C-alpha cells in the first residue's frame, strides 16, 4: 500500500521539516497535496518516476526528491504558521481499462506554533449515567471529556472489558477551543458511549475512555521546567454500578 | 476554478436519496471522477468515467456524465450515517501519464438519523469530582433540533452527534454542555438553544 510518516507533527517555527511518503504498488506517478481543513486540495509537487521532480499550481516553501520509485519525501523549509494543515501523498498506477486510479495516503496533520511552550496534553474525565436517564429510557450514557490540549492532535477511543467498542459511540467531529480569541487556544473534545441499563448495572463491566495525544518527542528540546508534553496516553475509567 | 461543485453543503436524514452536481470548463477532457473524503482522512476514488460513458455505479453511488454540456451528477441511494463526508469532483484533461488533475472544492454532506420517536431530555451526569465540572447531556431530540454553541468561555457546548446502538436498532442525537464555574446548572445550560417545549428536565 501507500504510507505516510509522521501522522501528526507539532513543531516550533523556523525549523526544518521532512514528511515521508512510501508506496509499494510499483507506481510511477506520485503527488503531494496540501489541504487546509474544510478546504480544497492544492497540488504542490509531483513525480513521473525515478528522477522526475516538478512543481504544482501552488508554489510553497517546499521541495521533494524522487531518488527511488518507492520513496517520495517532502521538505518544508523554515517552519511558518501557514504550514498548519494536512499534507496528502498520492500515487497513481494503471488499475486497468487504460485508466490511472489515484491512491491516497493517511496524511500528515501538521501544526506550526510560535512557541512549543504552548503544547499541553489533555485531561480526561468520564461521567456516569444519570439515574433519571436509566429509569426513563432503560439506557445509560457515559460521557468522556478531553480538555486543555494543544495542539488538536488527538484520537479518542472507548474500551469495554478491555476490548475496543464502536457501537453506541459518537465523538465530536471537531473539537472546541477553550478560549477562541487566542492563536494557540487549547482544545476540548467530548464523546458519548451508550449502553443498556442492565449492562451498566453490572459492576463487573469495565469502561475506559482513552485519548492518544500526539505531541513532542523525547529528542525534542525542552527548557520549560514542566513535564515535556510528549506523545502519551491519557485515560479515565468507570465501573458498572449495581444501584 | 475550472471545476465547480453544487451545492456547497447539504444536510439530509438517513433513508433519503440525494444528488451532487459538478460542472467543468476543463478543455480538452479525458475523464471525470468522484472522490469521497471522510473527516481527517484521504479521499477514496468512487468512480471514473470517460467522455463517451453516461453513467458509472459503485454500490449505492451512481455517477452521471454529459460531456456535451460539461456536467456530472453523483446520485446517492438510501443514504446512511457513514455517507457523511466531503465529495470531490475531479477532472483530467488527458488520458495518460501526462494529464493533469483538476479538483473541485468538494461538497460537504451530513446525514442525520430519522428519529420517529423523539424523547428530548437534559440529564446531569455525575462521577468524577475528578473534574471541578458539571456535565449536562441534552439527548434524544429529533434531528431538526439545532444545537447552538454558547458564548461563554466558561460555558462549553458541543455540536450534536449521532450515536448508533447497532444491536438494538436504535439511534440517538446528543449534545454535551459543561462549565467549571458554579453559576452553572443544566436547567439553563442549553438556554441559548431552542430545545423542544416537552423537554424532560429531571
Amino acid at each position: 500500500d501507500i504510507y505516510q510518516t509522521p501522522r501528526y507533527l507539532v513543531i516550533g517555527t523556523g525549523k526544518k521539516i521532512t514528511l515521508e511518503c512510501s508506496q509499494t504498488m510499483g507506481h510511477d506517478k506520485m503527488y503531494w497535496y496540501q489541504q487546509d481543513p474544510g478546504m480544497e486540495l492544492h497540488l504542490i509537487h509531483y513525480s513521473y518516476g525515478v528522477n522526475s521532480t516538478e512543481k504544482g499550481d501552488l508554489s510553497s516553501e517546499s521541495t521533494v526528491s524522487r531518488i527511488r520509485t518507492e520513496h517520495f519525501p517532502l521538505t518544508l523549509e523554515s517552519a511558518r504558521p501557514s504550514h498548519t494543515s494536512q499534507y496528502l501523498c498520492a500515487s497513481s498506477g494503471l488499475r486497468d481499462r487504460g485508466l490511472y486510479e489515484q491512491y491516497f495516503g493517511p496524511g500528515t496533520r501538521l501544526t506550526v506554533t510560535e512557541d512549543l511552550k504552548n503544547v499541553f496534553p489533555p485531561e480526561v474525565a468520564v461521567f456516569e449515567p444519570s439515574e433519571a436517564e436509566i429509569s426513563h429510557t432503560q439506557k445509560a450514557t457515559l460521557v468522556c471529556l478531553a480538555t486543555g490540549f494543544y495542539p488538536d492532535h488527538v484520537e479518542l477511543s472507548w474500551w469495554v472489558n478491555g476490548k475496543e467498542v464502536h457501537s453506541g459511540v459518537c465523538t465530536d467531529p471537531q473539537p472546541l477551543k477553550e478560549q477562541p480569541a487566542l492563536n494557540d487556544s487549547r482544545y476540548a473534545l467530548s464523546s458519548r458511549l451508550r449502553v443498556s441499563a442492565t449492562f451498566w448495572q453490572n459492576p463487573r463491566n469495565h469502561f475506559r475512555c482513552q485519548v492518544q495525544f500526539y505531541g513532542l518527542s523525547e529528542n525534542d528540546e525542552w527548557t520549560q521546567d514542566r513535564a515535556k508534553p510528549v506523545t502519551q496516553i491519557v485515560s479515565a475509567e468507570a465501573w458498572g454500578r449495581a444501584d | 476554478n475550472q471545476v465547480e461543485q453544487s451545492p456547497q453543503s447539504l444536510i439530509i436524514l438517513e433513508g433519503k436519496n440525494c444528488t451532487l452536481q459538478c460542472n467543468y470548463t476543463v478543455s480538452p477532457f479525458s475523464n471525470l471522477r468522484w472522490y469521497k473524503q471522510d473527516t481527517g482522512r484521504g479521499p477514496v476514488s468512487l468512480t471514473i468515467m470517460t467522455f463517451s460513458e453516461n453513467t458509472k455505479s459503485n454500490g449505492r453511488y451512481t455517477a452521471t456524465l454529459d460531456a456535451d454540456t460539461k456536467q456530472s451528477s453523483l446520485h446517492i441511494t438510501a443514504s446512511q450515517l457513514s455517507d457523511s463526508a466531503s465529495y470531490i469532483c475531479v477532472v483530467s484533461d488527458r488520458g495518460s501519464t501526462l494529464g493533469r488533475l483538476y479538483f473541485g472544492r468538494g461538497t460537504q454532506l451530513t446525514v442525520w438519523p430519522d428519529i420517529q420517536n423523539p424523547d428530548p431530555a437534559v440529564y446531569q451526569l455525575r462521577d468524577s469530582k475528578s473534574s471541578d465540572k458539571s456535565v449536562c447531556l441534552f439527548t434524544d431530540f429529533d434531528s431538526q433540533t439545532n444545537v447552538s454553541q454558547s458564548k461563554d468561555s466558561d460555558v462549553y457546548i458541543t455540536d450534536k452527534c449521532v450515536l448508533d446502538m447497532r444491536s438494538m436498532d436504535f439511534k440517538s442525537n446528543s449534545a454535551v454542555a459543561w462549565s467549571n464555574k458554579s453559576d452553572f446548572a443544566c436547567a439553563n445550560a442549553f438556554n441559548n438553544s431552542i430545545i423542544p417545549e416537552d423537554t424532560f428536565f429531571p
